[PDB]
C-alpha cells in the first residue's frame, strides 16, 4: 500500500517577480 | 533556481564602498595619535619664537625667567 502522491506540474515564470519571494540576504 | 543564484551573485556587488568604509573605521581609530605628536612639537619650537607671541598661546601665564640678572641700568 504506497501513499498516493499530489502532482506539482513545471510552469514557466518571469523571473524578476521571483526574485521578489527569495529571503533577504547580506555579506555586506 | 536562477533568482536565488542572482542575489546570491549581487551579494559583493558594492566591495569598492565596503573599502571606503573600511578607510573610514581604521583612520577614526589611528587619527587621535596625532595630539601626542602634537603637544610634543609646539613645546619643542614654543622657546624659538619670539616673546610676545609666547605669551599670547598661554593667555598671559608665562613670563621671563627672573633669575637676578640683566636689571635696569639707574
Ligand atoms: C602615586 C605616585 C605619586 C608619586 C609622587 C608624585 C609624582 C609627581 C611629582 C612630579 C614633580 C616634578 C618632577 C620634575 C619634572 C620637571 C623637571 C624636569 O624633568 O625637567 C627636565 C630637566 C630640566 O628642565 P628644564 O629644561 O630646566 O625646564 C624648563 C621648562 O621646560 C621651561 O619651559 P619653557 O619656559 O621653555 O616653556 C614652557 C611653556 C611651554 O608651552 C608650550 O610649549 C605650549 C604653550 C601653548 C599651548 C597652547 C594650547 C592651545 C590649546 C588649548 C586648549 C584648551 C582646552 C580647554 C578645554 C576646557 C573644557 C572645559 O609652558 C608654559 O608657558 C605653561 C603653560 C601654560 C598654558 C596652559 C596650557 C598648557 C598646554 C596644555 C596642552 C593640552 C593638555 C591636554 C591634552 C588632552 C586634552 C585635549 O632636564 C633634565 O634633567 C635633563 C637631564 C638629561 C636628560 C638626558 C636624556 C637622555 C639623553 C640621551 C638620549 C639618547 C638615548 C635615548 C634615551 C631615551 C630615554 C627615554
Amino acid at each position: 500500500p504506497a501513499p498516493e502522491y499530489r502532482r506539482v506540474p513545471f510552469v514557466k515564470e518571469d523571473m524578476e517577480k521571483v526574485m521578489e519571494e527569495v529571503p533577504e540576504f547580506k555579506y555586506y | 533556481s536562477r533568482a536565488v543564484y542572482a542575489k546570491l551573485w549581487a551579494s559583493t556587488a558594492q566591495y569598492t564602498q565596503r573599502r571606503h568604509y573600511a578607510w573610514y573605521q581604521i583612520w577614526s581609530r589611528v587619527i587621535p595619535w596625532s595630539v601626542p605628536w602634537g603637544i610634543f612639537a609646539m613645546w619643542m619650537v614654543f622657546p624659538a619664537m619670539p616673546v610676545e607671541y609666547r605669551q599670547a598661546l598661554t593667555f598671559g601665564i608665562w613670563q621671563k625667567p627672573n633669575i637676578g640678572t640683566h636689571g635696569p641700568d639707574p
